[PDB]
């Protein structure tokens, strides 16, 4: 008869940048 | 037990970790000297350093040195693997660390070795989770707080020290960072001597030549070389010995040895672990394959080998070597062939790059790739970098309309500052190959980046004879034919076109061979290519380079040569 | 037990793997010899290599080979997959790895197989997650460390070795990188024989032809093909008989025809007669193509690798793609058709990736014939562009040059080019060694177009006589595509006439001469005389 | 059932699937009907969870492997068959795909459901 | 100028190693005039007149500003 705890991580979205060719 | 008796004697030691003495000296100082003679330290009135960070490329001897220290020092040793401490329960990783340090402090004046701290100690500002922040803070306060470190010394090992918390890289926590780096020639020789102390080597093997020929090997590759040579030798001796269903015969074990051929085969087969990403598929070419261009071949051999073979003379004369060359001319003249010949018959490492091979759509990733390849080349020196079709990757930045995204300019600037910038002046020779020099940045053709611009011309009569003889060296031929008429008839062809003529001769000989062979089975007629095949293969022979491109290449050549005037 | 006997027989082992003898030789050398005779290793004084990284395309038999060697040897086998071992919470993936290695070393001298390792080692630099870095570090520490492991072997399987941390490909972790590549014709034959050891075949059954026509099917593909063909046979010969709620004397007449395998390869993942005229071009191309492959021994004797490239230029709809398809059918080499503007991209440095990918696939699936259709679109004149699109075109043509003729191993790969405007190509591709042959395809003559019509009517239901000579001589300006259009129009006119005639009834099984005439009554010419003059001038100046 | 088998508790999901399969293989040659398989098929490539990919690998292990199945056939049920693993849709595990997609059948269902034309054309 | 010096040193190295090989079959303790004379036959001026004119035009514009 004893409780407990637990810490867990979580995923996070990340942006980005991209160069583009052109005419 | 019998195994334990040998295993106990097999424990590593300082003698086993040779290859880097200065770093060994520092580690020995910190670990032993305050434990052997503390009185001198109390006499001088200061306490010694009590923290180390061993860093460098992988497989250099970090874990090995930690093991050697553990075996030698009589003090208590405590090893902590990196991702060994933390668990799912909140507040348990810190409990494990506290217990570890408490045991070390309570037991004796001990040593703590923490392996791969780049995983347990990341930068707090960058990490998003909470447990890693708590554990790194715990490590900080535990290693440097109030009433801490009563005669305990910590050693750390990592492959990437930059990804460490800055709060850890200061005095008191990690006093000074020992750089366990790539060994030099004598270091490689010492590593070979160490690994070939228990092996039954043959009487004809010398290790100086091997140490000289192996260049970028980190010392963990030397063990690989030794093991592969042993594997080749045992394979050869087993192809002779029986299947050996029972225990191996006593008569073969009494006669075992490893000759220089095994080591040479391993050297030709193996490749440094650092460059395993950029390995080149085995292509075989030799200097006898490249006909004509004898002066260029000799000059290239000199400029690539003299800084490698004779560094003592260079340092005695007090000047650097030259580290650049550019090939320009009509296509197919043999520039890529020269690159292949170099990569085959030069001892220095080779890095091959296509034209756009390193260009990515992401932002800055092309420059990241450029930095990566040049860092690899500088680390594994001496090195040869071949930039095939330079005009794709290096154009006149800002000329006419630049790149819409402004990426070509950035990559060429990065290339500029990698070939000539704040660096350590390692042996990196850059080979350039292009066939449109007018669209090259003038800042790349400067001496110190690409010093000598060699022009490969269309072969003359003698060069045509040489290349024809080189191409026909291994084919079977009758004594009747002579290739001087073949060379004279062309007067404007290139090495590629002569190869094409030889190929059509081969195809016609093949057709005749099959036609003459089919009747033999229906109910060795042409063991060699006859004069008729050569006579008939030229019917479809046409010049490769036109008269408009040739004049342009020549005109550029005299344009370059004119500035050398007034001499 | 009934199933126990099959358990021993089903136990994978030697002779089950076919086409990887050299790689199997190396792996067994690594796994068995030190465990078979360790006294010699103790005598010679060097530890064996104890790590392998098997790589190659998926479903080639990596797990099969690992299981075979493990079951043959007395060592314990433990399998670890990529996703199964990693979790979302903090601090259990490394625990799983530690428990696996601990129990493996505790139980017996074991062989460990980490399937799909590339999902566990993201190189620690192109990756932002924390659990992945931590598990990579744990794996490194387990593999090497203070008394890390002893008398245990590790094997990995991956498709993209470059996406692995370099610290893992060091001696002591992953010693020798074995390449488990696509198998050749002999490998395919032997794997077919291996898979057909238990099944019952028919009298007229051969596996050499099957190995011939099959090109890219590897391993599990072959297994699935055979299994589903047999299942279809069983299902086909069960409904034509009464569904009994059955005599073995009638059941043991199953066999396997060829048509079953034919449609099996036709549904799972032209001919030389279809091309009219162009006889000299056909025979020249035939020799240049299948001489390397049909007689490799004599070429090795002579010591000369053959030519690879060819370029056709001429009017459109003439049959360049038709010849390419005929080649693809007439030799076992793979076909890779790519259009001109298909490879382009508004992004920066992506057409180059496309070209690298297609050429890497071609070299991996050798022998191969690559058909560059409308090469003038990619290989523009590298000098007179003058634009950002010009810079992109320069980049892509340079990549094409360095890929088709560069630092490469000279695998069997044949490049075929096709253009209708041959004078907008940089004269660096046209040099011998890249695309040496410049074949011109002209408009066909009367006999050629008559033969084209006959070939097009190879399977078309026709009257006993059609008198194709009249239509052949009355179409002096047409092309093969236009003739195909005329034939299709005639067929559709016959079809609709039959439909209209049968609608009232609910009539001619073959296309009538009148139907053909009224179909020829409408026609179009797709080529003018100016284009012919331009091609003639180009040929003359060449 | 798909969402029923869910046992986040110390990843008991794989234990539940193992118990189910062992019970189907223990008594007799039986028929396993796993309903709503699209919820437990995260394609292991677009998902970012843990149990999902772990239970996908458990299903791929229980369906194919050493002494995987001994005279037992499994049946599935889904709405979108495109969100399944290419390793789950392979031969030996899920080698047959049946399309159960008319007016006369709807009228037959209406007749057999009201046993104890506008209704077949409007619905 | 560094390129000229490098080439002179290269010819000196060539002569030294050739003389040593002859010895087996300090001969050149210092670089001679002939070494420079031979190494200066391939001397090139990297900076072109167009770039020089551009740079001086920019400098004069800066001054006039
Ligand atoms: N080279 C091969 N020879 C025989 N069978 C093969 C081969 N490659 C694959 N298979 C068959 O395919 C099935 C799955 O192969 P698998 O071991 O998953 O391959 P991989 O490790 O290349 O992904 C096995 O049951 C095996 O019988
Ligand atoms: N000589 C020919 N014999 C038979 N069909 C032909 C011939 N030339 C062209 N065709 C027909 O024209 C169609 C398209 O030809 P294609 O090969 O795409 O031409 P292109 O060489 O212009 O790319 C094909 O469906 C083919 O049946
Ligand atoms: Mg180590
Ligand atoms: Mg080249």
């Amino acid at each position: 008869a004893a409780a407990a705890a637990a810490a867990a991580a979580a995923a996070a979205a990340v942006a980005v940048a991209v160069a583009v060719a052109a005419a | 037990n019998r195994e334990d008796e040998e295993n106990n004697m097999n424990e590593v030691g300082y003698d086993d970790i040779g290859g880097c003495r200065k770093q060994m000296a520092q580690i020995r100082e910190m670990v032993e000297l305050p434990l052997r003679h503390p009185q001198l330290f109390k006499a001088i009135g200061i306490k010694p350093p009590r923290g180390v960070l061993m860093y460098g490329p992988p497989g250099t001897g970090k874990t090995l040195m930690a093991r050697a220290v553990a075996n030698e020092t009589g003090a208590f040793f405590f090893l902590i693997n990196g991702p060994e401490v933390m668990s799912k329960m909140a507040g348990e990783s810190e409990s494990n660390l506290r217990k570890a340090f408490e045991e070390a402090e309570k037991n004796a004046p001990a040593i703590i070795f923490i392996d791969e701290i780049d995983s347990i100690a990341p930068k707090r500002d960058k990490t998003n989770g909470e447990v890693e922040r708590r554990v790194v803070s715990q490590l900080l306060t535990l290693m440097d707080g109030m009433k801490a470190r009563s005669n305990v010394v910590v050693i750390a090992a990592t492959n990437r020290p930059n990804s460490i918390d800055p709060a850890l890289r200061r005095f008191g926590r990690f006093d000074r960072e020992v750089d366990i780096g790539i060994p030099d020639a004598t270091g490689r020789l010492e590593v070979l001597r160490i690994h070939t102390k228990n092996m039954k080597l043959a009487d004809d093997v010398d290790l100086e030549a091997l140490a000289a020929e192996t260049h970028g090997y980190v010392g963990a590759d030397i063990a690989s070389l030794c093991s592969e040579a042993a594997m080749q030798q045992i394979r050869e001796k087993m192809d002779l010995i029986d299947l050996d269903e029972d225990e191996i015969d006593a008569e073969v074990l009494d006669s075992l040895g490893v000759t220089m051929d095994n080591f040479r085969f391993a050297l030709g087969n193996s490749n440094p672990s650092a460059l395993r990403e950029t390995v080149v598929e085995s292509v075989n070419v030799t200097w006898d394959d490249v006909g004509g261009l004898d002066e260029i071949k000799e000059e290239l051999k000199e400029t690539v080998e003299y800084p490698v073979l004779h560094p003592d003379q260079y340092t005695k004369f007090g000047l650097s070597p030259s580290k650049g060359v550019l090939f320009y001319g009509p296509p197919g003249t043999g520039k890529t062939l020269l690159a292949k010949a170099v990569a085959t018959e030069v001892s220095a490492n080779f890095i091959s790059v296509k034209g756009p091979e390193l260009l990515s759509m992401w932002y800055g990733e092309s420059e990241s790739n450029i930095r990566d390849i040049f860092d690899k080349a500088r680390a594994a020196a001496p090195t040869v970098v071949f930039l095939d079709e330079l005009d794709s990757i290096a154009k006149a930045r800002g000329g006419s309309l630049g790149d819409a995204g402004g990426a070509s300019d950035r990559v060429v600037n990065q290339l500029l500052t990698e070939m000539d910038g704040m660096n350590a002046k390692k042996n990196v020779f850059v080979i350039g190959a292009t066939n449109r020099p007018d669209q090259i940045d003038p800042a790349i053709l400067r001496p110190g980046r690409l010093d000598q611009l060699i022009y490969v011309p269309l072969p003359d009569e003698n060069a045509r004879l040489s290349i024809l003889n080189a191409q026909l060296r291994k084919t079977p031929l009758e004594p009747g034919l002579e290739l001087t008429a073949i060379a004279k008839a062309t007067q404007g062809f290139s090495g590629a076109d002569l190869l094409y003529i030889v190929q059509r001769a081969a195809k016609y000989a093949i057709k005749d061979s099959i036609e003459a062979h089919r009747q033999h089975e229906a109910e060795d007629p042409v063991p060699y290519i006859t004069k008729e095949h050569f006579a008939e293969a030229m019917k479809t022979a046409k010049r490769s380079v036109s008269d408009a491109e040739l004049r342009r290449y020549e005109a550029y050549s005299q344009q370059m040569k004119a500035s050398r005037g007034q001499f």
